[PDB]
């Protein structure tokens, strides 16, 4: 019914990897304080993007199991859970708590930071889809590692092995859920849910870089092998 | 050939 010791000991220490991140509020300060050009903006996404993918390796190389995984499979899981994880990272930073109106002054810096409207519709509805889930720390650490270990990924060779390293970690997100929330007895698969909706941003993401409403897309070598652009 | 990904993933 409970964590056990062992269950308490994982969640503490995927919490304490998933620390190691960018703090919330050095993103939300940079956005609020003042209004760039969507050529400033671009330029901010790309180093914002390239510090999150340097850090998900480390993070991805600390979740248990993961080092015992076939070299080949590891490539595999990063490349394709790199921009599924950015963007609930993205997520829980917009439905993070800031003073009053911020929150509507944020959403209006990034619906008119250059993205194209074609995209601004998906990416508003996954973030308030998120929001409306009320959200631990703990549960965005879980659920983002869950999204790097799915077996159910592309060239993925042995996907087993991944399965038993993504079991424990759903075991104790459902613990989790079913405690922090009682009253929802659907709050956990709500959360499964989402991580369907958070597949489609892999189709339509190059297009989404590329319609970037600035003359020249450049981005680091670094994102060019982990996103498909350049 | 993704080599950047696969030295991170090796020896930082
Ligand atoms: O810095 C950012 N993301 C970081 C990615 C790496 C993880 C940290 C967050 C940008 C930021 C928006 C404004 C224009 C500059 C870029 N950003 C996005 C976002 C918009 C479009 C794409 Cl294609 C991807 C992400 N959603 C956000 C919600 C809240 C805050 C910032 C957010």
């Amino acid at each position: 019914m409970e964590l056990t010791p062992d269950q308490q000991t994982l969640l503490h220490f995927i919490m304490d990897s998933y620390n190691k991140q960018r703090m919330p509020q050095e993103i939300t300060n940079k956005i609020l304080k003042e209004a760039f050009s969507a050529e400033e903006n671009f330029l901010i996404l790309t180093e914002m993007a390239t510090n999150h993918v340097q850090v998900l390796v480390e993070f991805t190389k600390k979740l248990p199991g993961f080092q015992t995984l076939d070299h080949e499979d590891q490539i595999a899981l990063l490349k394709g859970s790199a921009v599924e994880a950015m963007f609930l990272r993205s997520a829980e930073i917009f439905n993070k708590k800031l003073p009053s109106g911020h929150s509507d002054l944020l959403e209006a810096r990034i619906r008119n930071s250059g993205i194209s409207d074609e995209y601004i519709t998906p990416m508003f509805s996954f973030y308030k889809s998120i929001g409306e889930l009320k959200m631990t720390q703990e549960e965005y650490a879980l659920l983002t590692a869950i999204v790097i270990l799915s077996p159910d990924r592309q060239y993925i060779k042995d996907r087993e092995a991944v399965e038993k390293l993504q079991e424990p970690l759903l075991d104790v997100l459902q613990k989790l859920c079913k405690i922090h929330q009682p009253e929802n007895p659907q709050h956990f698969a709500c959360l499964l849910g989402r991580l369907t909706e958070l597949r489609t941003f892999n189709h339509h993401h190059a297009e989404m870089l590329m319609s970037w409403r600035v003359n020249d897309h450049k981005f680091t070598p670094l994102l060019c092998e982990i996103w498909d652009v350049q | 050939d993704h080599q950047l990904l696969r030295y991170l993933l090796d020896k930082d």
